[PDB]
Formats: structure tokens, C-alpha cells, sequence
């Protein structure tokens, strides 16, 4: 179902992969979703968590927070965790139940948030952005670009 | 699909 992703949202994908070993960790998990969707910086995604003042720092610093770096950085394919794995198929339903064929950036953001436990989840809760608040967010903006 | 980048 890769191939259903926009070219923006395989980037998102790649990046969590990179977001990771960079942080020495061994599987993609949900935050490393959240951290690409940020870091990637031009699709409705990344505009709807900077519309609610949900930055790259502020996930990074919770991210350290609540998982912490391994000692090395690896090598090679990493794999997704069980949560990672239900928000990218969640995400699929979100896209076609909003009208589109293809899964953007906002459908991984709204896979993320109808997972609704993992590490991101948490961590966009801490940073004070509830879940119904963030879909909100997205739909708001979505009703925008039908203008 | 679904357990690596991009399978």
C-alpha cells in the first residue's frame, strides 16, 4: 500500500526511518511518525501541528524524555513497531473516508491520532495537543483549501 | 508494507 502514498508522504516514512537512527533507536516507532511529519515542513501535516504550536523541539524534548538513545546508531532497515504498523494502515481508511485515492501527509497525521496511544500520542498530549483538537485542526485547514 | 521502509 506504499505505493498509495503521495511523494511528500513516502518522504515522511523515509525520514521517521532516519529520525531514529539518529536518535540511536532500533524500531520506527509512532514519535518517529510525528517527528518526520514536523521535520519534513510543507504538507497540511506539518502545517497543522505548527498551527498548533506543536514544534520539532518540543517532540524532540519529550521524545528524550520518555524513550532515551541507545549507544549506537544502526545499520540497515529498521523495523516499525506494532503501533507504527496500525497508524500507517489506520491511515489508509482516513484518506479514502475524506475523498482521497492517494494518503497524504494529513492522513498519517490522522492515523496517528486515531491510534491514539503510542509514544506520540502521549507526547502530543503533554504538549497540550488533545487528539479531538488536532483532528479538529486538520479538518479546519482541509475546509480552507476548498475555497 | 508493512513491517520496513518501503516493504
Amino acid at each position: 500500500m506504499f505505493e498509495r502514498f503521495t511523494d511528500r508522504a513516502r518522504r515522511v516514512v523515509v525520514l521517521a526511518q532516519e529520525e531514529a537512527r539518529m536518535l540511536n533507536h532500533n524500531y520506527i516507532g509512532t514519535e518517529h511518525i510525528l517527528l518526520g511529519l514536523i521535520h519534513e515542513g510543507e504538507g497540511v501535516a506539518a502545517k497543522s501541528l505548527e498551527s498548533l504550536g506543536i514544534s520539532l523541539e518540543g517532540v524532540r524534548s519529550q521524545v528524550e524524555e520518555i524513550i532515551g538513545q541507545g549507544q549506537q546508531a544502526p545499520s540497515g532497515h529498521i523495523p516499525f513497531t506494532p503501533r507504527a504498523k496500525k497508524v500507517l494502515e489506520l491511515s489508509l481508511r482516513e484518506a479514502l473516508q475524506l475523498g482521497h485515492n492517494y494518503i497524504g501527509t494529513e492522513h498519517i497525521l490522522l492515523g496517528l491520532i486515531r491510534e491514539g496511544e503510542g509514544v506520540a500520542a502521549q507526547v502530543l498530549v503533554k504538549l497540550g495537543a488533545e487528539l479531538t483538537r488536532v483532528r479538529q485542526q486538520v479538518i479546519q485547514l482541509l475546509s480552507g483549501y476548498l475555497e | 508494507w508493512l513491517a520496513f521502509v518501503l516493504v
